[PDB]
DNA sequence: ACCGTCATGATCATATTATTACGCCAGACAGGG
DNA sequence: CCCTGTCTGGCGTCCTCTCACCTATGATCATGACGGT
């Protein structure tokens, strides 16, 4: 179900910014999760171009480089 | 109630008509007002499940999707297979009804040029991709979506679909609310599908699969109406046949399971003792 | 921070910090102290029990409170929740260049622009009116370019009129359900105090005019006009994005 | 007849109904409540003697000691309201008690004290309420609100379906006391019966009843009736009534007497009882399988070996029976267990229970309260006697005992506060009847079962939590001290019980600040009935059925008044007939019908009391005896409406304005307006704003005199008599002769209340209505108030307003507004804001009010005077200061070194930066009150003095006019003594006043007459003096403040506002709109006269929004003004008083039976003139609201007048000058300005100030603040393809520092180029969650 | 009129108890056929 | 040991505007007014 698929995520700042963010920042604690940030909402809490839009050529760009 | 408001606007309500209508409507500001909170909700959980999804292939390279056909609930047909397959690009090419024809071929956007000529043929139901089909790793392809929905054109490269349906979705919550046998209407040929059937002894073909689908299909192809006929029922036709409109096709008996047979011969109470297995009550105003 | 008097405001963290030293310089002279072991056991719970509160206030048995019953609000209650950091200042934001007003008609507009006050107008381009100024010559330190729209002069005007004419804007009504819900228009100075809106576009936002309030909302950069003009323009967004209706259908 | 100000403008009135019971006093439950809390009174309860009966005598700890009560008293406030406002203070009395101290002896507690104390003592200070019903908390006046909350009793609830998911329904019995612990029986579905106490840890049920000391058998002796066994020679026979076989299917052939009665297999018919019955049949003959599983009910014991045979509640077996059988017992009692009848819940019960006597029970119970603790017998009998046997801790009140009896079917509603045995086994019986199928449960929304408080039980209780906070402080001082050396005001201190009537009446969630800005909008504030505050439910969590109306609102609580939003049907307000019962409940009045006739006596009714009645519909024609004209007449049973006989009937509403609120009673046409838009329009009544010139409703429903009168911002007459001297400050009246003490010889002076400051910045002004040697009567209006005019209530002014599609500047909802309407200065509004300035004393230096401010101009410091603080009357603008300040700054660390640098300069340089008070951003006006409070013993300057000096003069004056017109009226009685019995005609006026006094004449009583006005005179006199000395002692001492700050300047301003587009504007059925432009008089649509119309509204809102009420209030507004046209062209012409008086009485008849029945043959000549020249603007028209004014009478009305009969003109066009095709709709609509101005809301911001933690820019308008781009804004640019646009959309221009330093040299050199960084925020984000164990970071 | 006594306001550390009245909806846990 | 009531936690709409208001206390030096000589 959505909150449950939501909530798990590979993305822990994804199931974070949603509902509870003790559960979620636990269990990636305890993980040791990494976050290849790789989609919308982790670039709207870093503070860079979303992937989508116009920076999609930005993404492509900088995973060209790497 | 049982007593209606016989007063309207123009003449006077009295006290107990407005009292009345001031149940009916404190109702519906409540509802309002308690509703927009689950719409929100809902429209939070959709933009936080979808988050992710980009538009990011041009072509996933599949040969799989949904079958898009018209849907039709048991009344007159409800919403036409233009309205589902309006923009959405076919996964194999469409045979047109009549034999083995290549009508359009098999990664066309069907806009409206491709709609009318589909309905000018009265195409059965199209094979057409589905995003849950779509094969690109982390993302959607741009067949697999469609028609780009506010541009004429297909999907974008780039363009965030997740979030535009999670919107979409949840946008219209608010207009949402909160809180016998069968007779045809149309005049058109029987089929069945699911059917596993027997001719009894007056001739009405009764079924022995209880998921028996029957279709009335027309003298065109399509298909116009569809219902679910259960195990042993009497239907009043056939397979294959024409009918008239109005005319009882089914009949069957809800409060009284049918355990029809297939074939004849004697009856025996096999495991059937009266006092433990099985009881006597003899009918007080009938007696039989 | 002292609120307006003579006292410090002071915040709960400070409260739950000063206690979880206070408590661990108590259990430091009672280790010094040789104590018994029946109560130093109550020195070191009142310290787990004081981390505990300081961490996730609440989670165990009732919660702490200072003033008056009220909980005070720890750590990973500023973490989580409906005012959290995500949802509160990450992911919402309070913006600069921002203005809201009440809305109005104003029917001799072409749907791709939208009537803005004057005084609306002034203040939320200061800075291009600024660097306008500056480019003419008319002033040369910056501070008498503030005197001079602080005062509005009668060259200010033209000013504003050459800083807005092709410079898009985002209108935006409060509660925003679907992306029709932030369009981006041309302004045309208004003598007034009241957004004029296109009507067509009204069915856009659900906006009636019986109080209605809007934001506008200014693109700084370069690429942002040219994501208002070229994405987000009212003549653009002409068909729901849900299907295929029009969107911009006479009400 | 008609009072004096009915005959200035008698309102027309429409109407059929006549009336019997008028509107009462509006605000009688405020006024009552308190009146009923803070009096002296006798027996007992209520009031503050129920608390101090309560809580008092304090017995110490076994010290002998005890401190009991006496009386109280409340002393005069030390201010009174005026002066409170002003100054800032509570408005508050001082609760002065009388307590007495007693020391009992030695070996004799039932001995004689040796000494005891009787004294006063000083005790917080609870705020008295005014007149009007509010009270002055810290100079802002604040209403109490009352709440609905559940009635303390039994209450027997259903939790329907929805546990065990299987449909079986359980059975929860809550007792709900008014103070303590709460009880809830209930079930299982198990079907066992479960106790619990205040929702803690479940027990079984029975373990309480063992608690109340019964033994088993006695509890089976209770809960089930009996079945004997009688082994009598054969198979062990029955005793049978085969009342307990309906039904029930035998497992043998019963039969008696020789006789076949019941088959095997069959069931046991009623007619077969019938037969048992009736030959009488004892003794039945059972097998050995019928008593396989009775349930045994006391315990056997075997007399020969001592032991137990069976036990208690227990089935019996074959060796059971051959036990009991050969121990000596002929008789077995069991119980009947039915299906149906009785199921064995108790049997259940107690064979869950481990329990087996007295103290086991309470040791279970003692420990199921307090976890984990050794129990003691003492200790589980004191917790037992204090849960609910206590007249401490337990207390059900009057209204909880009645609801216990009513709902057990008691007969007295008299008994004691705490429970007992029987009322817990009433409770465990009725709970087993409900069970059981016969019965019914209680609904939760039903009035009957809903009590109102309001401010003095709230008051009350808040009052005596703080006693119990004291009665814990008395009983610790008072038996560890020495005794006899102590007074009874060194234990009690003031401290708790004034800090929780403070903290009551200062922060409550029900002690909320007064919406005031409109007479209605207190009128309606006080009458409100909230759901919400302490006890009651909360907004975000329920619910569905208590946001709806229950049949039995009407007539106690409004249907259509309520606000809409998140708490819909929680804000209730209170109808207008709803008075309140003596317990709590709600009231309303009807008539008593009597077997043919409705006989007019008026006769209350509860919630509880409507329902077994029938009770007739309001508007029913009755053919003046009080015969119904119908033979089926429409009524209402049991809450639900039908259709009854004639003489069935047993009560008759009052009037039909009773089901509505006095908010939605002003509504002209409410039963033609669909209900969402009556309940908005009463809404935005509620929210109007008072315009300069307030006119009248033409088209009202009479209940306007009720809302302006029985409020408290007209100055009504108290004594009626003859003007005497009018002016804009004061009214003199003297009062008649016939209405008038013999002492204090009396006449009255009003002074009125001029331009003052509202809570609402509004202009609550008063203005003088009346002429001069004018006759007034008692009851009546002198000045009017705020939006009130000759005594009415005049919210928004009346316009012409005609119903077409202009050229789209009307689209949605829009107004187009001519500029007739701004010329004519008719919506220009008073508001007075005041702004403060503080100066404190800082540790760098203190801050001083000097003129002289650091890098300002002259010009922009010449409207300031010699001392620092504004003129009275210049007119600001924003930016001008009001009040030069400076921080007095600075300090470089002391020292010598700079203590001798401080003497060459001298004074100080320049160490005080600029902080004075500044007008805000935007606003205009005139500066028309400034005061100067200031800390004694601290240097006043200039203006200061000269403000006390002012202030000195205007009281000395004014107390001397008060006592010079005073005894001006005593001298003139003086006169009218002395030439009754020895007159001096021209004798008298020559000698002095001081000899009128000391003239001799008989002794009668006039010369009695004559000492009494000799003593009032120099009482008057003393009086004079020492109130003068006590108001100069009161003006000019200091001033209390807060702790540091030295002196507050404060400034009212008068800003005068106007209209503009971006105003909201409305009417009064729900038809909103934002005015959209404000066109020229010639672009405005005319007709074949001449007048340009003046607002163009938008038709299409009328078919949708079903409020058709507007329509026929804008053509019988246009019938209103059809006659006063009328009216203003026979007076135009210099008409004789002949035809005005025909045509006035035309006008005034006019319709079919109605109540006004005027003539105008009793008026005199010279009242018809000054009639018609307040009927000349227009003839004011009621119209009631549920028997209004039909169509045909507006159409015979429209016909009086020479207009078209469908109401409709035909109207030219101002742009083109040709016609409009098919004619429109004009008239007068009445429509009100709201206060949610366009001034008021625009806000703009390039670059403002910034948070401090999150460095993002701050919220709001005063803080110069940025809009909120929110989450959903988020989305939809993530929506579209903008991704710069957010991305400087939540970098640039919001949180990163360096970033957006970055953009604004950028910006003002021309490159429009971002350096995006990082969010400051999200830093912090890493902060905090390092902060914790976790270790973020950012890797590569 | 000066000297001594009762009264009354500053600064300052001490450290936590006798109310209940949401409505699902997952998720984990002791109980028992 | 697989169903099972029962208990515990965890959700519950965005944006805006106005107003008021955040424990009690238990102990003592030193200032301050009152009365005798
Ligand atoms: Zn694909």
């Amino acid at each position: 179900g959505i909150t449950k698929a939501s909530l798990a995520t590979e993305s822990f700042i994804s199931a974070a910014s949603f509902q509870e963010t003790t559960r979620v920042l636990t269990e990636a604690a305890v993980a040791g999760k990494r976050d290849e940030l790789r989609g919308l909402k982790e670039n709207v809490i870093v503070g860079r171009l979303i992937p989508a839009g116009t920076g999609y050529a930005y993404h492509q760009d900088r995973m060209r480089r790497r | 109630i049982e007593t209606p408001i016989t007063a309207n606007f123009r003449e006077g309500l009295n006290v107990l008509q407005y009292f009345i209508s001031t149940h009916g409507a404190r109702k519906g500001l409540a509802d309002t007002a308690l509703k927009t909170a689950n719409s929100g909700y809902l429209t939070r959980r959709l933009v936080d499940v979808a988050q992710d999804l980009v538009v990011t292939e041009d072509d996933c390279g599949t040969h799989e999707g949904i079958m898009m056909t018209p849907v039709i609930e048991g009344g007159d047909v409800k919403e036409p297979l233009r309205d589902r397959v309006l923009g959405r690009v076919t996964a194999e090419d469409v045979l047109k009804p009549g034999t083995a024809d290549i009508l359009v071929p098999r990664n066309t956007l069907l806009h409206e040029q491709w709609c009318d000529l589909l309905e000018e043929n009265s195409v059965d139901a199209v094979k057409v991709r589905s995003v849950v089909s779509c094969d690109t790793d982390f993302g959607v392809c741009a067949h697999c979506y469609g028609r780009d929905l506010a541009r004429g054109h297909i999907i974008n490269k780039g363009e965030a679909i997740g979030v535009i349906a999670a919107q979409s979705i949840g946008e219209p919550g608010t207009q949402l609310t909160m809180r016998s046998s069968i007779q045809v209407k149309n005049k058109g040929s029987i089929k069945l599908s699911n059917v596993k059937s027997v001719v009894n002894s007056s001739g009405k073909l009764v079924i022995t699969s209880r998921n028996t689908e029957l279709k009335l299909i027309d003298e065109f192809g399509r298909t116009k109406e569809s219902y679910k006929v259960p195990y042993g029922a009497v239907l009043a036709k056939g397979d294959g046949e024409q009918v008239a409109g109005g005319e009882t096709v089914a009949n069957w008996d809800p409060h009284t399971m049918p355990v029809i047979t297939e074939v004849s011969g004697f009856v025996r109470f096999t495991d059937m003792i009266d006092g433990q297995t099985i009881t006597r009550q003899t009918d007080e105003l009938t007696g039989l | 921070v002292p609120l307006d008097g003579g006292r410090f405001a002071t915040s709960d963290l400070n409260d739950l910090y000063r206690r979880v030293i206070n408590r661990n310089n108590r259990l430091k002279r009672l280790l010094d102290l040789a104590a018994p072991d029946i109560i130093v056991r109550n020195e070191k719970r009142m310290l787990q029990e004081a981390v505990d509160a300081l961490l996730d206030n609440g989670r165990r048995g009732r919660a702490i409170t200072g003033s008056n019953k009220r909980p005070l609000k720890s750590l990973a209650d500023m973490i989580k929740g409906k005012q959290g950091r995500f949802r509160q200042n990450l992911l919402g934001k309070r913006v600069d260049y921002s203005g809201r007003s009440v809305i109005t008609v104003g029917p001799y507009l072409r749907l791709h622009q939208c009537g803005l006050p004057k005084k609306m107008a002034l203040e939320l381009f200061k800075p291009f009116i600024y660097g306008k100024l500056e480019l003419r010559g008319l002033a040369t330190t910056i501070k008498a370019a503030k005197k001079m729209v602080e005062r509005e002069e009668a060259v200010v005007w033209d000013i504003l009129d050459e800083v807005i004419r092709e410079h898009p804007v985002l209108l935006n009504r409060a509660p925003t359900l679907h992306r029709l819900g932030i369009q981006a228009f041309e302004p045309v100075l208004i003598e007034g105090k009241a957004i004029q809106l296109h009507p067509l576009v009204c069915a856009a936002y659900n906006a009636d005019f019986d109080g209605d309030q809007m934001a506008v909302h200014v693109p700084l950069t370069l690429e942002a006009q040219l994501e208002a003009r070229a994405l987000m323009m009212s003549t653009n967004n002409i068909l729901s994005p849900a299907n295929g209706e029009p969107i911009i259908v006479p009400s | 007849v008609y009072s004096y100000t009915e005959k200035k403008r008698i309102r027309k009135d429409f109407g059929k109904r006549p009336q019997v019971l008028d509107v009462p006093y509006l605000l009688s439950i405020q006024l009552d409540s308190f009146q009923k809390f803070i009096e002296q009174d006798p027996e007992g309860q209520y009031g503050l003697e129920a608390a101090f009966r309560s809580v008092f005598p304090i017995q110490s700890y076994s010290g002998n000691s005890e401190l009991q009560y006496v009386s109280y008293r409340l002393g005069e406030p030390v201010f009174d309201v005026q002066e409170c406002q002003i100054r800032g203070v509570t408005y508050s009395a001082p609760l002065r008690v009388k307590l007495r101290l007693v020391i009992y002896e030695r070996e004799a507690p039932e001995g004689t004290v040796k000494d005891i104390k009787e004294q006063e003592v000083y005790m917080g200070e609870i705020p008295l309420m005014t007149d009007n019903g509010t009270f002055v908390i810290n100079g802002t006046e604040r209403v109490i609100v009352s709440q609905l909350h559940r009635s303390p009793g039994v209450f027997f609830d259903s939790d329907k379906g929805k546990t065990h998911s299987s449909g079986k329904v359980l059975y929860n019995a809550r007792i709900i006391p008014y103070r303590g612990s709460w009880l809830d029986f209930e079930f299982d579905p198990k079907d066992n019966l479960f106790v619990r106490i205040d929702r803690r840890r479940k027990l079984p049920a029975t373990i309480i009843l063992r608690a109340l000391n019964y033994t088993t058998e006695q509890i089976l002796d209770l809960f089930f009736e009996k079945v004997i066994f009688e082994i009598r020679d054969n198979k062990l026979q029955m005793e049978l009534v085969p009342e307990r076989l309906r039904g029930e299917t035998a497992s043998f052939d019963i039969e008696a007497n020789g006789k076949v009665y019941v088959e095997k297999g069959r069931r046991i018919t009623a007619r077969h009882i019938r037969q048992l019955e009736k030959d009488d049949v004892k003794l039945i003959e059972v097998p050995v399988e019928y008593i396989a599983g009775k349930v045994v009910a006391k315990d056997y014991i075997d007399e020969s070996t001592g032991e137990l045979i069976c036990a208690a509640n227990m089935e019996l077996s074959l060796d059971l029976l051959a036990k009991l059988s050969q121990s000596g017992h002929k008789r077995i009692e069991t119980l009947f267990t039915n299906d149906l009848d009785h199921g064995p819940y108790i049997s259940e019960t107690l064979r869950v229970d481990p329990t087996n006597d007295r103290l086991s029970a309470l040791v279970e119970i003692y420990r199921m309260m307090r976890p984990g603790e050794p129990p003691t017998r003492e200790a589980a009998e004191s917790l037992f006697e204090n849960l609910f046997f206590s007249e401490d801790r337990y207390d059900l009140s009057a209204v909880g005992r009645m609801k216990f009896n009513r709902s057990l079917l008691r007969e007295e509603i008299e008994g004691s506060g705490i429970l007992s045995k029987d009322d817990i086994i009433d409770v465990m019986k009725k709970l087993i009847d409900i069970r059981n199928g016969k019965g019914e449960v209680d609904d939760i929304d039903h009035l009957g079962n809903r009590r109102i408080r309001s401010v003095g039980e709230m008051a009350e209780n808040q009052f005596r939590v703080g006693l119990v906070r004291v009665e814990r402080a008395v009983k610790e001082r008072l038996s560890l001290g020495d005794l006899d050396t102590l007074m009874p005001q060194d234990m009690i201190n003031a401290k708790p019980i004034s800090a929780a009537v403070k903290e009551f009446f200062g922060s409550s969630q029900l002690s909320q600040f007064m919406d005031q800005n409109n007479p209605l909008s207190e009128i309606t504030h006080k009458r409100r009935i909230s759901a919400l505050g302490p006890g009651g439910l909360t907004r975000e969590r329920a619910g569905f059925e208590v946001r709806d109306v229950h049949p039995t609102h009407y007539g106690r609580v409004c249907p259509i008044e309520t606000p809409e939003g998140p708490n819909i049907g929680l804000i209730n307000s209170l109808s207008v007939y709803a008075q309140t019962n003596e317990y709590g409940f709600l009231e309303t009045p009807y008539r008593k019908v009597t077997d043919g006739v409705v006989t007019d006596e008026i006769h209350y009714l509860s919630a509880i009391e409507e329902g077994n009645y029938v009770i007739a519909q309001a508007n029913s024609n009755l053919d003046e005896e009080g015969h119904f004209v119908e033979d089926l007449v429409t009524c209402r049973s049991k809450g639900e409406s039908s259709l009854f006989s004639r003489d069935q009937v047993d009560y008759m509403d009052v009037s039909t304005q009773q089901v509505v609120s006095v908010g939605a009673s002003l509504i002209p046409f409410l039963e033609h307006d669909d209900a969402n838009r009556a309940l908005m329009g009463a809404n935005m009544q509620r929210q109007a704003v008072p315009t300069l010139r307030a006119d009248k409703p033409l088209v009202g429903t009479g209940m306007e005199r009720a809302v302006a009168v029985d409020s408290g911002v007209t100055a009504v007459a108290k004594r009626g008599g003859v003007v005497q001297y009018v002016d804009a400050s004061r009214i003199v009246i003297k009062v008649n002769e016939d209405e008038m003490y013999p002492g204090e010889a009396g006449i009255d002076i009003y002074n009125l209340t001029k331009y003052t400051r509202s809570n609402q910045n509004t202009c609550i002004n008063q203005m003088p209505c009346v002429s001069l040697g004018e006759p007034v009567e008692r009851g009546d209006v002198l000045a009017d108030g705020p939006s009130t005019d000759l005594g009415e209530l005049a919210l928004g002014q009346n316009m012409r307003v005609a119903f077409m599609p202009w050229n789209g500047y009307n689209f949605e909802d829009s107004i187009l507004v001519s500029e007739r309407v701004v010329q004519e200065d008719r919506f220009t509004t008073i508001h007075i804001q005041e702004l403060a300035c503080v100066s404190r004393d800082t540790k760098l230096g203190p801050e001083e009010i000097t003129a002289d401010i650091p890098n300002v101009g002259e010009a922009a410091l010449s409207k300031l005077d010699e001392s620092g603080i504004v003129y009275i009357g210049a007119e600001v603008t924003g930016g001008d200061i009001l009040v030069g300040k400076v921080t007095p700054k600075g300090e470089t660390q002391l020292t010598p070194e700079e203590k001798l640098l401080r003497a060459i300069f001298g004074e100080k340089a320049s160490d005080v930066k600029d902080s004075s008070l500044r007008v805000p951003n935007g606003v205009s006006g005139t500066v028309i009150d400034v005061q100067v409070f200031t800390r004694d013993g601290v240097e006043k300057d200039k203006r200061a003095l000269e403000i006390e000096e002012m202030q000195l003069k205007q009281a000395k004056k004014d107390l001397s006019e008060e006592l010079q017109i005073l005894e001006a009226g005593l001298f003139s009685r003086i006169r009218a003594v002395l030439v009754a019995g020895g007159v001096e005609a021209e004798k008298l006026d020559k000698l002095p006043r001081d000899r009128w006094l000391e003239l001799g004449l008989t002794d009668e009583e006039k010369q009695n007459q004559l000492e009494q006005l000799a003593e009032q005179y120099d009482e008057l006199k003393h009086e004079f003096e020492k109130k003068l000395e006590a108001k100069r002692r009161k003006i000019t001492q200091g001033d209390d403040l807060a702790p540091g700050v030295l002196k507050i300047v404060k400034v009212y301003l008068a800003v005068k506002r106007r209209i503009q587009p971006g105003d909201k504007m409305a009417g009064r059925h729900g038809n909103k709109g934002v005015i959209s432009k404000i066109n020229p008089i010639e672009d405005m649509p005319y007709d074949e006269n001449g007048t340009p119309v003046d607002i163009v509204l938008n038709p299409l809102g009328v078919p949708s929004r079903m409020n058709i009420g507007q329509i026929l209030e804008t053509h019988l507004g246009m019938a209103a003004k059809g006659i006063g046209d009328k009216i203003n062209a026979m007076l135009k012409q210099q008409q004789e008083v002949a035809k005005l008086r025909e045509f006035i009485q035309r006008a005034y008849d006019l319709g079919a039976d109605v109540r006004q029945k005027v003539d105008l043959s009793t008026f005199s000549d010279e009242e018809v003139m000054r009639l018609a020249e307040n009927l000349r603007k227009g003839m004011p028209i009621a119209t009631p609201v549920f028997d209004g004014a039909k169509e045909a009478e507006i159409k015979e009305l429209l016909k009086l007048g020479d207009l078209p009969t469908s109401g409709q003109i035909r109207l030219y066009d101002g742009r083109t000058g040709e016609q409009f095709e098919r004619p429109v709709t004009v008239g007068y609509m009445y429509m009100l300005k709201l206060n949610h101005l366009v001034d008021d809301k625009m806000h703009a911001r390039s670059t403002g100030s910034y948070s401090l933690v999150t460095q993002q820019p701050l919220g709001g308008k005063a803080q110069f603040g940025g809009q909120r781009f929110g989450e959903m804004e988020v989305w939809a640019l993530e929506a579209y393809g903008a991704a710069y646009t957010l991305q400087e959309m939540l970098t640039v221009k919001s949180d990163d520092v360096n970033g957006r330093t970055k953009m604004y040299k950028n910006i003002v050199d021309g490159n429009h180029q971002m350096e995006p960084g990082m969010p400051e925020s999200f830093n912090v984000l890493l902060k905090e969650i390092r902060s914790l164990g976790i270790n973020i970071e950012l890797e590569d």
